């Protein structure tokens, strides 16, 4: 007799063809990334409790330079700006991870002058420039090209106009983009042809 | 107004990236391993039908496409294409 | 939820194929270059100038001892141990079952490309 | 990562309380809570507070989103942590939600305010653009929250707020409101609160209501009637009122279909062209009598009057990722006609994109949901204010640290 | 052609004064992108992390929450079914006593 | 409701079953299909995709080639006993042919 006893399908395919005991723990962890001693909470196993924390590798403070008073004073000093002027900016460089669109919104306007982002750029990095001038000799690599302000003042411009066109230069320049066609064709499709014609009935 | 053809490009790539991580193949290959596809899916499933119409039956089956395997592929290729079948249908009827 | 290797079915060895005899010789030959390769995970200068050092005087290649008097001994390569057996298809040598099943895992036949 | 650790978003309209990883709060109530100057005492539940009580204040604590009345915040405060979260403060982190124009003298009394009351061991106070951005998956974006009070596009570039880029509207939910009285006043409506009727009767389309007054009603203020009649207008701003899906046309608008209602004490009708006239208001303020006047900023507007306050580099970006929140937002055809006025006045040089989520949940409670994320990270775990950094530098920390 | 192509022609000629104007005025194009940047990138960098992780987490919480809003569903469904066939099961009863009659 | 779970992805396989079965319930080639067939079917077309794949990369090795071409394709399918009578009346396009020069044509 047919033995089967199992699913229909896959009897026909085979027969027609022949404790844990590791107690997760609420448990009092520290930051090793962290300086101030703080006590934070977590749900580690009961294998584990007394490690350190995965979390601290992703601390990778980025790098601003941190010149002196004396250091300052010699070769960072600038008419335009003033040692309160100055701090200022490589604290929020140091805050806002040297990044210059956050870095300005922040900017204290009510005790400092206004200045936009290409001239704080500008200003930070003569400043690690010279920072690192202080040093030079000790191989400091004193080709770096730092920002350029004044070309990108109006590479910043020369966008904004083409930014706010609300026809015409947004609309009607199609014309004068198709014409970038016709002033690239006709013309040598006229000057041109008209002295190849002009040699043509000359052999002719 | 897009007239999308279908093809069987994008599993022939992950079973040759999972069978030959390192290897790649170019599209003329992959338009082969696309016609190679749909020509044994029209000789196994011709056959089945064959197969289920012989019985005077009106629906092609899996037992049909495993006799159909049998009959196409040679000993061997058939074996195989058997074996991984037939395991195919109990991991999939034991709802996993 | 299910056993997630079904999906990629690596290996499926139905159509096995044995790597075998001159192939053998290829992976030993590959591994000897490999334990006598470099940094890397002028040595084309190098064979060139010493195809330039070819000849039948005493030199280079003619200051090669040879064979060894004293025969090979047997060790595992997956623990380095003194080994009593030999895989079946690429010849390398190992010490117990669960040696054999580490090398059928990773390091039989895979590497013979 | 994730600790017992309570996540806070106090908005002008309604408080959102409860714990990391999340998907929803706790516990969702009023902020326009009940008050009576017994020390006062104080009502939150809304079965407490939706009695007809012998005295009444309503005193609702927050002015355009920030604290002024601070005994009623530590009350709401003292009420949220042991009526739905039931657990001592100084256990758990404490994730809370402000305005991204709150001033510094507020945020220093909420850090000492929380670590002395509270006694908490740590402390994070942030914005609820940025808040809204996390709950969206998103490090940058343009945030525009239409809540209550106020109707604000605020840019969130690399996780900061951008404070030159915030513009701020009063065309908001209080401001519907406002235009439902008006509307009910001129359509003669008998609006009745719900805690009046004792019983009532069915009537015809457009007939006055057949109700019984209760008896036991004692002489309630006029604070508490207004918040129970705005109540019922929420109700019906819910119920009746959708956007124009492009400009407000009145011929358009008497074509389209009505939608009937009741009113609690069981007047009922059916509204036609007016209920697609008032949210006109939100996006063009020209066409809104008794507010005439070109310096208000309609939705669309204040999405592009802040984009364009920012660097052109980011606008891109900005406009790319346009992330909406607010309960306004859910009104019917909101965001569609959000995105057509946009798709008109965006650049040509910039791609235009909203972000696609639609739930009451999301649309008005996505800096809670902000909040709930980011307590939910190992990343964030050193960012807190800890008691320590409150016992050495002082009330003062909450500047130095998180912006 | 047709001599009468002067005019059309003078009309393109008028085109490239109207181009020559509207360069003067504001220009085609956004020329000289991005000519001069010095500035280093971070190593990787603590903030970027964070954005990384939430870009992460905010997919699994869309999908937690999705996931279970689902399964919420199909339980309703499942129970719907389970009903269901508790009402089969007396029609079942009832079938079963009309099997007896025919037996 | 549920999670909706694929047919490829129960059974395990990466042909399609849901485009297979489909090609079948509207290809005629029966009546009424079942609940197997489409399953075997793409596990065995897939079975054999890989199977030459196979064949073909390892050709495409011996010729220091990363990218497949259909040479690696005539090589393998005529270099394999089985594929190539399974594939016999089957001319590989831009394949080419294996260089088997008569013993006698040669050399003497
Ligand atoms: N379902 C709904 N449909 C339409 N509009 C609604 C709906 N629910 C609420 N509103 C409107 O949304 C307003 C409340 O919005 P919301 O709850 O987002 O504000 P909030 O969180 O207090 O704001 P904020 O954080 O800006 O202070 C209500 O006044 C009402 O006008």
């Amino acid at each position: 007799k047919r033995p089967e006893g199992m699913h229909r399908e896959v009897y026909a395919l085979l027969y027609s063809d022949k404790k844990k005991v590791r107690p997760w723990k609420w448990m009092p962890f520290t930051n090793p990334a962290r300086k101030d001693g703080a006590m934070f909470f977590h749900w580690r196993r009961a294998a584990e409790e007394g490690k350190d924390y995965p979390f601290a590798r992703f601390n990778k403070t980025v790098q601003v330079p941190v010149y002196s008073e004396q250091e300052y004073q010699l070769y960072l000093h600038d008419d335009a700006w003033t040692k309160a002027e100055t701090d200022h900016l490589f604290d929020l460089s140091r805050r806002f991870d040297l990044r210059f669109v956050v870095i300005h919104d922040r900017y204290d306007h009510q005790q400092f002058k206004k200045r936009s982002v290409e001239d704080l750029k500008e200003r930070y990095y003569h400043i690690c420039a010279k920072l690192a001038n202080v040093r030079a000799v000790p191989g400091t690599d004193l080709k770096i090209p730092v920002f350029d302000a004044g070309h990108e003042r109006r590479r910043k411009e020369q966008l904004e106009r083409l930014y706010n066109r609300t026809p015409e230069q947004v609309a009607e320049e199609e014309y004068l983009l198709q014409e970038l066609r016709k002033i690239e064709a006709r013309k040598k499709e006229r000057e041109k042809r008209s002295q190849d014609l002009q040699k043509l009935i000359t052999a002719a | 107004k897009r007239s999308r053809k279908e093809s069987y490009s994008v599993y022939v790539y992950k079973v040759l990236k999972q069978v030959h991580p390192d290897t790649g193949i170019s599209s003329k290959a992959m338009g082969i391993m696309n016609s190679f596809v749909n020509d044994i899916f029209e000789r196994i499933a011709g056959e089945a039908s064959r197969l289920a119409h012989y019985n005077k039956r009106s629906t092609i089956t899996s037992r049909e496409i495993q006799t159909a395997v049998r009959l196409l592929l040679p000993g061997e290729l058939a074996k195989h294409a058997v074996s991984e079948g037939t395991k195919a249908v109990t991991k999939y009827t034991s709802s996993k | 939820m299910v056993e997630k290797k079904t999906s990629v079915r690596s290996q499926d060895p139905g159509q096995r194929r044995v790597l075998d005899r001159a192939a053998r010789q290829r992976r030993i030959n590959r591994q000897l270059e490999a334990l006598e390769n470099d940094n890397f995970q002028n040595f084309q200068a190098l064979l060139e100038e010493q195809n330039l050092s070819v000849a039948e005087g005493p030199n280079y290649l003619t200051a090669c001892a040879g064979p060894p008097s004293r025969p090979q001994r047997p060790f595992c390569a997956v623990c380095g141990f003194p080994s009593p057996y030999t895989c079946v298809s690429c010849g390398a040598r190992y010490c117990t079952v669960r040696c054999l099943g580490t090398h059928q895992e990773t390091r039989c036949l895979k590497w013979t490309v | 990562d994730e600790v017992g650790a309570l996540v806070f978003d106090i908005g002008s309209y309604t408080v959102r309380a409860g714990y990391a990883g999340e998907d929803c709060p706790k516990v969702d109530f009023p902020t326009a809570i009940g008050m009576v100057v017994e020390g006062p005492t104080y009502y939150i539940d809304t079965n407490a507070l939706r009695v007809p009580r012998e005295n009444m204040e309503a005193i609702s604590p927050l002015k355009n989103g920030m604290v002024e009345d601070w005994d009623s915040f530590q009350a709401i405060l003292d009420h949220t942590y042991k009526m739905h979260v039931k657990s001592e403060a100084s256990l758990h982190p404490v994730l809370m939600s402000e305005a991204p124009w709150n001033t510094r003298a507020k945020r220093e009394k909420l850090t000492e305010l929380m670590f002395e009351h509270y006694n908490i061991p740590a402390f994070f106070l942030c914005k609820t653009a940025v808040l809204t951005a996390f709950a969206n998956g998103r490090s940058t974006g343009l945030i525009l929250d239409s809540g209550a009070t106020h109707t604000t596009a605020i840019p969130v570039h690399d996780g900061y707020v951008l404070q030159q880029g915030i513009v701020k509207s009063p065309l908001a939910g209080d401001f519907i409101t406002m235009q439902c009285r008006e509307l009910f006043q001129e359509m003669n409506i008998e609006l009745v609160p719900p805690y009046m009727i004792a019983s009532k009767e069915a009537v015809r389309e457009g007939s006055p209501a057949n109700w019984k007054r209760k008896e036991k009603l004692p002489q309630v203020t006029r604070s508490w009637h207004n918040y129970m009649c705005n109540c019922v207008i929420q109700d019906f701003q819910a119920s009746v009122l959708q956007v124009s899906d492009s400009t407000y046309d009145e011929q358009v608008a008497a074509q389209m279909p009505t939608v009937h209602y009741e009113f609690p004490n069981g007047y009922n009708c059916d509204f036609g062209a007016e209920r697609l006239k008032i949210p006109e208001g939100l996006f063009d303020p020209s066409n809104v009598k008794g507010l005439s006047g070109n310096t208000m900023l309609g939705v669309s507007h204040v999405v592009t009057t802040s984009v364009g306050m920012c660097d052109i580099d980011i606008r891109p970006g900005l406009y790319g990722s346009v992330i909406v929140a607010g309960g306004n937002t859910l009104i019917q055809s909101f965001t569609d006609r959000l995105n057509r006025e946009l798709s008109q006045k965006t650049p040509p040089s910039m791609r235009l994109k909203l972000i696609a989520n639609n739930t009451t949940v999301e649309r008005r409670f996505s800096s809670w949901i902000g909040g709930s994320i980011l307590a939910s990270l190992g990343t964030f775990q050193q960012m807190w204010i800890s008691k320590q950094e409150y016992e050495e530098g002082g009330k003062q920390c909450v500047e130095r640290k998180c912006p | 052609k047709s001599h009468a192509e002067i005019a059309e022609q003078a009309k393109h000629e008028a085109e490239i004064e109207t181009r020559i104007a509207e360069l003067r005025k504001e220009g085609f194009w956004s020329l000289k992108r991005l000519p001069k940047v010095p500035e280093p990138p971070r190593p990787k960098g603590h903030w970027d992390y964070l954005c990384e992780e939430m870009q992460w987490l905010s997919a699994d919480f869309a999908q937690e929450r999705r996931w279970k809003r689902g399964v919420a569903r199909k339980v309703v469904r499942m129970v719907i079914r389970h009903h269901e066939e508790q009402r089969q099961k007396e029609e079942r009863a009832r079938r079963e006593e009309q099997a007896k009659l025919r037996r | 409701r549920a999670k909706a779970k694929s047919r490829s992805s129960r059974a395990g396989l990466q042909f399609p079953v849901g485009r297979v079965h489909r090609l079948l319930r509207k290809g005629n080639y029966a009546e009424r299909v079942g609940a197997g067939a489409p399953v075997y079917l793409a596990a065995v077309l897939e079975y054999l995709t890989a199977e030459i794949l196979e064949l073909a990369g390892n050709a495409a090795r011996d010729n220091k080639k990363t990218r497949i071409i259909p040479r690696h394709l005539q090589l393998a399918i005529r270099n394999d006993e089985e594929l190539n009578k399974l594939l016999g009346r089957v001319t590989i396009a831009q394949g080419g042919v294996l260089p088997n020069i008569q013993a006698v044509l040669l050399p003497k």
